[PDB]
């Protein structure tokens, strides 16, 4: 059993020339030793940040002289600095943990590929907002699965905890939310043959404004 | 099913930017958050328990985030000017930065002075091609490039440099305890 | 791999004459399509219900003239409110995660059928809340196990952390109370041959007006 | 299907001249019955009963007036203090679920057998102080493991969950502090061939003054 | 005043921006004459005119560019309706 | 419960009405029943039924009378939009 202690007993003795400490790290639980736990939450930063930079480009886009739509670019920006906000955090998990953070890593989840546009009508864009929170949730259930569950020789309810508190438990709000708005573009759309859309979408786009 | 509304159309006589000059803007935008993910590798680099730089880490992150604000300023401006109407999936591109490692906190400080350096020029660039190109002159961006951007740049330089010569000053026989004084300074903690 | 926006996409096209919009909606970690997750919620807040009146009629009994126990009525009571308002929020998650209240929606937890009656001394009284209390408690585990542990298809830790802040945890401590609210009985019941009982439930039912 | 219900039913009836009252208790979920959770708890209390009186000694040790180190004896007395004091919430949290505490109970973690010794040089004593909470984090995780996977029969999401908020966050912010207090001293070790060791040992002590 | 009278908000928000259009244009070609002139650069007054007024004409077509876009986008079904709920917004009432 | 499912908000708030309209209904014949009976004229209870649950219904019915006829208005061509509004009103938002 090598222990940070060992290491120092061995590498401080006149014998030693070095002092690699190899054991003395944060890594514990074998952390990123089985698994994928370790990979997927890199991976996992670099989904928020990529996420992050698409929702800012809708928040513009939707920030533009004929679309104008100050609340939908609120709901926009909000989810941006939301995402930058976890990139930050869980690149500062990755390391309180004894990993390293690596900008390349991919993901094992298969997940199809499908390009964000930035440039959509009102209904396009929050559907498309909605199942990208649904991916970043079901990522979140992807990992905390791989930490407790898929592999006999890892288990790290640290991961689980962390996951649980600052990811889960706002995905259900947030989805929850963006769900109720596609319902209500829907209904305008095609109550009485969709005759109020435009002004629907002027009063929704001030609801926005003081919801958000 | 209809579900958008047909849309409508009002004067364009107040939307002036040139193509050369919107095209040195979309570029400097890409640049800018080419800098932001540059800036959140050196913050988790010093973040590592094996580095252990907390300060040079927050140092780091803070830059990341205000590369981002600056990405934010440029596509504010040109939406203001009645730009970004289309075109707007293609003015970014997250990409995995080009370094990831660092020895010390010099060399990371000297990094980041060459790549403020190089923004520096660019924004000069997107300067020169906004007021010389001969069909219009954009004398109010070159004014908010020159009197907003220029103005962060500068003083950024200096004090990048000014921590690079006192932190560099120190390696030749206090490495260790050089920089980890320093670091705690970053956090503003006196030892 | 359907998504809200190929949804979208499909039927706003001038080609389509309605607009469905199945993948629009809060359903994500397929909730409700594999396991009894879902329907178990469903028939939690339908026993947290029922729980809520049994205990708003023991508080009624404690509070006639002839039982006058305050402090059982004022401890029933507390149980009762509590029960009503985990009803209510269990119907809000269940809507959250995209599914729909169902009211006779049973639970497959094989679970003995015992009538609930008001009419009990005191000592009968709390065994009975302990028993119901300590149920409420196992369906939350069990619960629990059907989201994270129970099927292979099945993963679901927002429901796991929902149950584990919002109901778990405070359940050691109502259970771990009452218990030891009967073992106080028991103890003024037997000890001394029993002599003090009478004084010794006022004094106790005063000490319940003063903590509960 | 026994229940303290039952058992005052029978027990208060004319027949009986007692009253055991065995399911009047605070065990829920088979609590204590199938695996091996209760012990472990209890065992954990017991380490961090003996890691508390180690962490004072070592507190002790730098307090001494040849080595003087106020720094680093705050951080021992601060780990001390939390150990102590988890020691009695552990205890509080075994009768909590019905059970009792037996300060002779043993792990069945298999641990090496390693002495704690108080006296140690900066380096060392940093460097057994992050394997001792390493021990303790790994221990948490293993406990976890033990109540909500080891064992078909056994599932304690409530153990599991107190384990998660009370221990586990902390234990990778602990962890990692002391990890980065090893590289600290490592390099004033070995950079510029240690010749600041004896200044850099003081500023860091006085470092550690003010951010323990 | 060359006109008095206009259709509704939109055509009255369309004007407004077409006239603020005309003086930005305006005050560029102060500015160019001020630059320009081979035997004085007036540096101060172009920058005036740069940082100042250009600063308030810029910000103020963009501010009736959006309000324009956003009120003709109601004018195909809720002429009444749309300018009504617009026009009190205006005032800060939220009706 | 019988009913689970409401085509919208006006057959919701119809349905409440109703249900409103048979408790207060039921309430008078409980009056009826205590003031009424031969042997015993419970003046007090009937004064707390009338002058408290008889108050709380009437007007609680002509709350939810007056909320079915201001939505059901816009019913005919503005389904969706009236409803969202009415309903945002309802959390005290004006839109
Ligand atoms: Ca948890
Ligand atoms: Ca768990
Ligand atoms: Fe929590
Ligand atoms: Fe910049």
């Amino acid at each position: 059993a090598d222990t940070c202690y060992n290491d120092v007993a061995l590498d401080c003795g006149i014998t030693s020339n070095s002092l690699a400490l190899p054991r003395c790290n944060a890594v514990y639980g074998e952390y990123g030793s089985h698994g994928n736990v370790a990979t997927e939450l890199q991976a996992y930063a670099k989904l928020h940040l990529e996420r992050s930079y698409d929702y800012l480009l809708s928040a513009a886009y939707f920030n533009n002289y004929q679309t104008n739509r100050a609340g939908f670019s609120k709901l926009f920006k909000k989810l941006s600095d939301e995402a930058w906000s976890k990139t930050i955090d869980i690149i500062k998990h990755v390391t309180k943990r004894g990993d390293k953070m690596n900008f390349d890593q991919h993901s094992t989840m298969k997940t199809e590929r499908k390009n964000y546009t930035a440039e959509n009508h009102e209904l396009e864009a929050l559907a498309k907002a909605l199942d990208t929170q649904k991916e970043l949730a079901e990522r979140a259930f992807y990992i905390h699965r791989e930490a407790t569950r898929n592999s006999q020789h890892l288990h790290d309810p640290e991961i689980a905890q962390y996951l649980e508190e600052e990811f889960i438990e706002d995905h259900a709000e947030k989805i929850r939310t963006l769900a109720g708005h596609t319902s209500d573009l829907k209904k305008f759309i095609t109550a009485n043959n969709g005759h109020d859309l435009s002004l629907a979408l002027y009063v929704f786009d001030e609801y926005l404004q003081k919801t958000v | 099913t209809q579900c958008n509304v047909n849309p409508v159309q009002i004067p364009k006589d107040w939307i002036t930017m040139h193509r050369s000059c919107r095209n040195s803007m979309r570029q400097q935008i890409q640049m800018e958050v080419g800098a932001s993910l540059q800036y959140l590798a050196m913050g988790a680099h010093f973040s590592k328990d094996v580095v252990n730089r907390p300060g040079f880490a927050q140092l780091f992150f803070d830059a990341a985030s205000e590369e981002r604000e600056h990405a934010m300023k440029l596509i504010e401006y040109l939406l203001m000017r009645g730009e970004l109407t289309n075109d707007v999936s293609s003015l970014l591109q997250v990409r995995p930065p080009t370094r990831s490692s660092w020895k010390g906190g010099v060399e990371a400080l000297e990094h980041a002075l060459s790549m403020e350096s190089d923004v520096t020029k660019s924004i000069r660039n997107v300067i020169k091609a906004c007021e010389d190109d001969s069909e219009f002159n954009d004398y109010h961006l070159v004014d908010y490039l020159t009197g907003d951007f220029l103005e962060e740049q500068y003083k950024g330089q200096r004090d990048l440099a000014g921590k690079a010569s006192t932190l560099k000053k120190l390696m030749d026989r206090h490495e260790a305890l050089g920089e980890f004084i320093f670091d705690k300074k970053l956090l503003g903690i006196d030892v």
